């Protein structure tokens, strides 16, 4: 009994993953399906930060606060 | 004996006008279905190489020139790249090919 | 003539074991100790996609090769894989067993793992990750998993979203030239003959002999995280740390979460003896689902109670739960109540035995873990040897220990360690 | 719920073979 | 091929003396062997002569 | 050791008959659990549109309370012991079965007698499955193949018996009363409809020992004389659709007429059924998959899943494919599955013959492995066939299948045939009817 | 495998036009005139070929 | 070339044989139909009397 | 329903850079209730706020008694006439809220990102006491941020105390939030991968050694005048002054003059920093922390 | 407003086939001779249609 599926009774197909490479020769239950998961909206690529001199100055030291306006961008300030 | 077969060679390849375009013979062969694979299995960097000296062949055989002499692929560093590539796509295909046979 | 089990120690680290039952299919596994428990930060979900590369180009046989092959003999190639371990399984008619063995050994030991195959296969791994995120219950799991451990155990069976696209041929050449050395392989069968198995295990188990990459012992961090996500059914486990597998006090611990309750036995049932099923229909009329969780790998263990409920009496049905074990803590239960927990447990390992594939995993996981086959009846013995008195200790262990939760739902309702 | 999902009557339209539910088909499938 | 066909231009432009039914008999065997034959066997040597395979 | 041996050292179960009737059927292994269940030959083809949902209600208030054992005595028994006490319902067969310890078969035999012949049903226990089984019908139309499922069959058995779902509609439900469940009870209980099959670790005469001391005079009269019979039901070529876009998926099922369950032709479209076969988007198999349809669905990225099914009941049945995929390759996954049928029916070949028959002979005994799996089978085949098929005989069978008889057997259940289609989901993409023809038969044979 | 009426572009366009077209299940009688209308050009077209053949 | 030369393939086509086979035989009888060959339609003894 | 896709798109938008989603993190760990709340719409609610939900939502907090209506130039009898035309029509005080009871722990977002962010904070005063008087000027002594462009922050005690034994790039800062009931005082550090622990722990070194009392008065009047700057910097532009003057009115209801501010700035004595800084240590913890953290310690490390 | 030239019908068909085309960048003259050969045709067909007015 020092095994995952012989020692939890109804964890066993949660506690361990079961992957068929090739595919059986009887059908399996649960088959399962995807059902067209939504993308991300595509951004422009926010900078790396290489030297410390640049990296200063974006450690937040303020509370959270959003701007959204009619005819400016919404910003955050930290 | 092979040395005059490689001087030849040599001379077959200064005559087949690709080494003025840049070009080596892997950029110059005919895309078909295994050739397709073969570049798409290509690494980043060979990729990215061979496209930029098919581009600039493009540009210097709409120009109707060549590159200058010294800049010429010569036959000793034309390196055959899509050998492996295309030897293992075909060599897959082949195994498809008998086993939809038997 | 049923014969018993041939064992033996291939003198590289290998276990060897074969039941000859003359079964008209045979059954090939190969249990190694490669589990997502072995890496670290900067590998994460290797073990995943090495768990989905069961079907790419191998040194001896491609792709192409090993998928039409299988299917045209008919049999299946299968990877399990848990925290600690991963299981390669081949079934097939005894008339063709010497080739399926031979594919498992090549996928196993000798694997190509070309650039573009795994990148074709990212796909597949996201797929994979979604189908089997469907339900909560496994959401909750790893993040049980991930809350509670530090290092070793916390690190997912699934590949995080980052390392979606980030996992290459070097890392997972790195993870099997490290992780699948033959001092931590078992190859096991059923319908095979012995000495087969243990030439074709000299002949083609000859290449990687070393101990391997030790992983880092699993550390106790404790919290809770929770997952706000709108569903009116909210799921919550609530664990401790317990002990490790293969212990006494492991047995008491199974002992104790088949007395507090680990599944129905009836299907639309009431659970009458669950002593938490009863504790919460004392308190609510909703809809509920509580039973004991419990989950012991080779370094350490979580035991805990699991509940699902309505969001308004998320507050109560877990209170009423740790109510009840804190009961059983202080020692209310019954010598009847721990004799009908002891026969329920050795049942579900009969019953977890007696299945060709169940046989398999437990051969394969004993091998691995203590390196010598127990016979049923001893494991028998251990379970009546359980105590009551040990139970209430393990009951008593979980109520005093750190505890780990993990939620998903409507939280508005749900508590927290504090008010436990 | 999706049980209570029946077939209206079609025997309007059905052909004189098939008029009937407790005769099987596959008798007169090929003369229609 | 395309000077061939310039013989076959001109052949069928003169009539039939000697040596036109000669000559366009020999251009037209030099045409079909030429487009069927030669095109690909030379492809073939030149293949061999670059090394393709 | 080969396979034909092997085969005829599976041993063999053993059938005998008590005085009323009812079958006992066991077979011995050496396993130290056993699966012992009673098999009914009663269901949905039986019920008559007015105790529409009493055999499922039936199997709700079966393990509630019985006479000997009030209440929930008998689930405590049952957790006391240790053992799964199971129970499912189909169109032919009602099937309560336990699985435990070679040790407690008296218990187990005498807690089956008390369920099947003793069944108490309160007024309140009545109100409560009530309740409960309105509470499933809801999260069962929550999911989405068993609709497209019961839609298939309403509209390939549409008036008849067979379209009836096991659940029963949800007026059948608030109407049912107590004595409507007893009539169905002293209607369809009775000795020659019931087989006491028990599988794994089990001794034959001691268990033909209790089933004399327990399930001997159950019913043996039927108190009026009027012995109900199973007419042949009418197959009906015909489409539902049930369309709904706010679903993510489609799910289409595409049916013929089955053989039967006596017909041996059942063995050979089981072959054909293999070769086509079943896939699902977690397989790893990618493009190389045997089967060309689910390579073709890899390929092109059609479908979520599809399998195919042969379902079979008293000589009639279902036999076709389901599949799940997106509202905008429906199209493309009925053309490529009816270009999978009519390539079995016209030119299959003898590899994937002999693949269909591996994989066939794998599923057979991976599905007969098992204590709780064979004694499924012993139950079902005792009731249906009037007894148990031996491995060695199916594998004789399946060895008598090969090219020019496979495509002989498809060419009779799947060409030309007009089909069943049951659309659930955006399934604008699925053609109509005649173009489901057009595709069901081929302009060049 | 694949398609060819989906697939081949002189064939998907033909799938597209006056195969695959959705149309409306409930047109009547009427709206045969514009293929009656096409398949007269036809007609005349073939007809007066052969008219002015012999013109 | 060497693609279409292996048993399976000879048994599809060996398969095929009678559907080719019939379809030449409806090509044959279309043709003689429609372009009313006497040299075939001389020997059918009912439209042997429209030829006269 | 059409503002629901900008509702996805401003909150990626919002997480393009990594200290929003920390901060909330860092909040949402924080707090049990009326401030775990995330600013931004979780992904499950995008598709189900109604217009319904809208209207409660206005209608129990857009209430006159919790409105205050300011303005820079502009006359007082516009303003007052205005807001009897249109504000006069509102119940009154509405919904309370639910006190914000803290909570503590941490959680570990492992994104595999080049730079480990990590705040550590615990629960410090509210907005309206000398003892977050003295948490702002703690915050300043510790390092509120860089004043001069590409400079080494020579003065600051955080970055001093990193860099004496660090060689990588790093930008640590006292993290500072206050709120109506709750207050947030603690550190924010960027560092790599390897150095975070080394980062971490001489942050909390530091401000350790501060609570102890290691300091000297200079420090905290240089800290004093870098908070008078950067309150008068934020009241010079009107735009500043117009935010300030709505948080005060919403606040106290009152005006508070700059130069009162100023004098209950200078006001702050260095042993209520002490006490500050003591309290930050001895209080219970939260971490949110973000990257690859193969070193990033633990709440129970530190 | 919208870009006629890719919206309306015609305009997107004339401009994907003859506009906007993604042609080689280095074909030589000798790529010329199939609009050369269409206008030979249009040409041809424009004489004709004249010869045969008056033939
Ligand atoms: C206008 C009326 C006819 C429309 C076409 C039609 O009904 O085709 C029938 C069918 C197609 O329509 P169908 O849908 O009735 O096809 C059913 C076909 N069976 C019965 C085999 C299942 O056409 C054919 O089968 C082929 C027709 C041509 C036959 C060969 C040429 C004969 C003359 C040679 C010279
Ligand atoms: C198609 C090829 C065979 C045509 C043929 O022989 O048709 C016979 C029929 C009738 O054959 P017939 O036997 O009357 O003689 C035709 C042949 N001559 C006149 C030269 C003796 O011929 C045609 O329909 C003519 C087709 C011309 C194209
Ligand atoms: C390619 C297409 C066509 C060709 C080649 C063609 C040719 C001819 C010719 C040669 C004639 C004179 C022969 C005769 O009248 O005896 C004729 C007559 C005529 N054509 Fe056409 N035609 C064509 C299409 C059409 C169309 C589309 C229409 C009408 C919509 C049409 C209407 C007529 C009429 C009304 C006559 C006179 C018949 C009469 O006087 O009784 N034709 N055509
Ligand atoms: C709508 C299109 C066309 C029409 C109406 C048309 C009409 C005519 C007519 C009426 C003539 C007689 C006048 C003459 O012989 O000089 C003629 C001659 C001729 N046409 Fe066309 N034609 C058309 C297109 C073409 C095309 C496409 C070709 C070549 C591919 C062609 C090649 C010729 C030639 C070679 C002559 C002989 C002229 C000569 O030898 O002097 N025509 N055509």
């Amino acid at each position: 009994m020092l095994s995952v599926a012989a020692r939890s009774g109804p964890f066993a197909p949660v506690l361990s993953a079961t992957s068929r490479g090739v595919a059986g020769a009887l059908r399996p239950l649960l088959q399962g399906a995807v059902p067209a998961a939504s993308e991300p909206p595509v951004l422009d690529v926010k900078r790396p930060f290489l030297c410390r001199e640049s990296l200063s100055g974006q450690a937040a030291a303020r509370p959270l606060v959003a701007t959204v306006g009619l005819n400016v961008p919404a910003s955050v300030r930290f | 004996s092979s040395k005059w077969l490689d001087g030849f060679r040599k001379w077959y390849y200064n005559a087949a006008g690709f080494n003025k375009l840049g070009l080596m013979r892997d950029d110059t062969l005919h895309e078909t279905e295994d050739v397709k694979e073969a570049i798409r299995r290509l690494p980043e960097d060979l990729y990215n190489d061979r496209m930029f000296r098919i581009k600039r062949a493009l540009d210097l055989t709409m120009r109707h020139q060549i590159l200058p002499k010294d800049q010429w692929t010569k036959y000793e560093e034309d390196k055959f790249y899509l050998e492996p590539y295309l030897k293992e796509v075909i060599r897959e295909r082949k195994e498809r090919e008998e086993w939809a046979k038997k | 003539q049923p014969q018993d089990l041939e064992f033996t120690k291939l003198p590289n680290g290998l276990v060897i074991a074969s039941l000859e039952n003359y079964a008209p299919l045979s059954r090939i596994g190969l249990f190694v100790k490669a589990g997502s428990r072995y890496e670290d930060s900067n590998n994460l979900g290797t073990s995943h996609l090495l768990r989905l590369a069961s079907s790419l180009t191998t040194k001896g046989a491609s792709s192409f090769k090993i998928t039409r092959g299988i299917e045209a003999v008919g049999g299946k190639l299968s990877v399990t894989a848990t925290r600690e371990n991963m299981a390669y399984t081949v079934e097939g008619i005894r008339s063709d067993i010497e080739i399926l063995m031979e594919f498992l050994l090549n996928v196993t030991t000798a694997p190509e793992f070309r650039r573009w195959e795994v990148a074709a296969l990212r796909s597949q791994l996201k797929i994979d990750k979604a189908v089997a995120f469907q339900n909560s219950q496994t959401r909750i799991i790893e993040n049980l998993h991930d809350v509670a451990y530090k290092n070793a155990l916390a690190n997912p069976l699934y590949c995080p979203d980052y390392r979606m696209g980030k996992i290459t041929s070097e890392e997972l050449h790195y993870f099997v030239q490290n992780h699948f050395t033959s001092a931590r392989m078992a190859l096991v069968g059923l319908g095979v003959s012995h000495s087969v198995l243990k030439q074709v295990a000299e002949q083609f188990l000859n290449m990687r002999g070393g101990l391997g990459l030790a992983g880092a012992k699993a550390k106790y961090r404790g919290g809770e995280i929770r997952e706000q996500n709108g569903d009116n059914l909210v799921h919550a486990a609530i664990v401790a740390e317990s002990a490790a597998i293969g212990n006494a006090e492991a047995n008491a611990f199974s002992v104790l979460q088949h007395l507090l309750g680990a599944g129905p036995h009836i299907k639309r049932g009431n659970n009458t003896t669950s002593l938490l099923s009863q504790s919460v229909a004392k308190g609510s009329h909703q809809p509920f689902d509580v039973s004991a969780f419990n989950a012991s790998y080779s370094d350490s263990g979580l035991f805990g109670i699991y509940t699902i409920s309505q969001a308004a009496a998320a507050g109560e049905v877990i209170n009423a739960a740790y109510n009840q074990v804190k009961a059983v803590a202080q020692g209310n239960l019954s010598s009847a109540d721990v004799q009908a927990a002891k026969n329920k447990l050795k049942a579900g390992y009969l019953m977890s035995v007696e299945t060709s594939e169940g046989f398999l995993s437990e051969i394969g996981s004993q091998a691995l873990a203590a390196g010598s086959y127990m016979p049923p009846s001893t494991v028998l013995q251990q379970i009546d040897s359980v105590a009551d008195a040990d139970v209430v200790k393990a009951a008593k262990k979980f109520v005093s220990g750190k505890k780990s939760m993990a939620a998903s739902g409507n939280l508005g309702h749900t508590p927290f360690l504090d008010e436990l | 719920s999706h049980t209570d999902v029946k077939v209206p009557d079609f025997s309007d339209y059905r052909r004189a073979e098939v008029l009937d539910s407790t005769k099987s088909s596959k008798e007169s499938s090929e003369a229609r | 091929l395309v000077a061939n066909l310039l013989i076959l231009t001109w052949i069928g432009g003169q009539p039939v003396e000697h040596p036109f039914i000669i000559i366009g008999q020999l251009a037209s065997i030099s045409y079909f062997s030429i487009i069927l034959i030669l095109m690909p066997i030379s492809g073939i040597i030149e293949d061999k002569m670059l090394k393709l395979y | 050791a080969t396979f034909a041996q092997a085969l005829q050292s599976v041993p063999e179960t053993q059938v005998s008959i008590l005085d009323n009737g009812l079958r006992v059927a066991s077979e011995q292994s050496s396993h130290a659990t056993c699966t012992v269940g009673v098999w009914i030959d009663a269901g949905s083809r039986y019920e008559t549109e007015k105790n529409n949902g009493a055999g499922y209600f039936l199997e709700h208030l079966a393990f509630k309370g019985t006479k000997n054992r009030p209440g929930n005595a008998l689930e405590k028994e049952v957790e006391s012991i240790g053992a799964h006490l199971n129970a499912y319902s189909t169109r032919e067969h009602t099937a309560y079965l336990i699985k435990a310890l070679s040790k407690d078969l008296p218990k187990v035999v005498e807690l089956l007698a008390d369920i099947v012949q003793n069944s108490s049903l309160e007024d309140s226990q009545i109100e409560k499955e009530r309740d409960v089984i309105l509470r499933e019908m809801q999260e069962n139309d929550a999911s989405m193949q068993n609709v497209v499922f019961d839609y298939l069959h309403a509209t390939a058995f549409q008036g008849t018996p067979l379209a009836q779902a096991v659940e029963g509609p949800s007026e059948n439900v608030r109407r049912l009363s107590r004595t409507d469940l007893t009539d169905y009870l002293n209607r369809h209980y009775k000795a020659p409809r019931m087989v006491l099959a028990a599988a794994g670790g089990v001794e034959h005469q001691q268990l033909l020992d209790l089933a004399q001391k327990h399930l001997s005079s159950v019913s043996r009269v039927y108190e009026e004389d009027a012995v109900p019979g199973l007419t042949p039901c009418r197959f009906t070529g015909s489409e539902i659709r049930h369309r709904d876009d706010a679903l993510p998926l489609a799910h289409v099922a595409i049916a013929v007429e089955g053989p039967g369950w006596a017909n041996p032709d059942n063995v050979t479209l089981q072959v054909a059924n293999a070769i086509i076969g079943h896939y699902d988007c977690t397989y790893g198999g990618g493009v190389h998959l045997s089967s060309p349809l689910a390579s073709v669905a890899v390929a092109n990225k059609l479908c979520q899943s599809f399998q195919t099914f042969n379902i079979s009941y008293s000589d009639t049945g279902l036999l076709g494919a389901h599949f799940v995929c997106d509202a905008m390759s429906i199209d493309d996954m009925v053309f490529f599955l009816q270009g999978q049928w009519m390539r079995l029916c016209t030119s299959a070949t003898e590899s994937e013959v002999t693949r269909g028959k591996n994989i066939l002979r794998n599923a057979l005994v991976s599905h007969l492995d098992g204590t709780t799996p064979v004694c499924e089978d012993i139950g079902r085949s005792l009731l249906t066939y009037g007894r148990r098929i031996p491995l060695a005989e199916w594998e004789s069978r399946i060895q008598e299948v090969d090219a020019q008889m496979l495509r002989d057997i498809c060419s009779k259940y799947f060409y030309d045939q007009c089909p069943a289609v049951a659309g659930y989901g955006p399934i604008e993409q699925l053609p109509d009817y005649n173009r489901i023809r057009s595709g069901m038969f081929w302009l060049r044979f | 495998m694949t398609n060819m009426r989906k697939t081949h572009p002189l064939f998907k366009i033909i799938n597209h036009s006056f195969i695959d077209l959705p149309a409306p299940s409930n047109i009547s009688s009427w709206w045969n005139f514009g293929s009656l209308l096409g398949v007269c050009l036809m007609v005349q077209i073939i007809t007066g070929l052969f008219l002015a053949m012999h013109y | 070339l060497s693609r279409f030369l292996g048993p399976r393939y000879r048994e599809l086509a060996r398969n095929w044989i009678p559907t080719a086979g019939m379809w030449g035989t409806v090509g044959a009888v279309g043709l003689v139909w429609a372009t009313d060959w006497r040299l075939i339609l001389d020997w059918v003894p009912y439209i042997n009397g429209k030829f006269k």
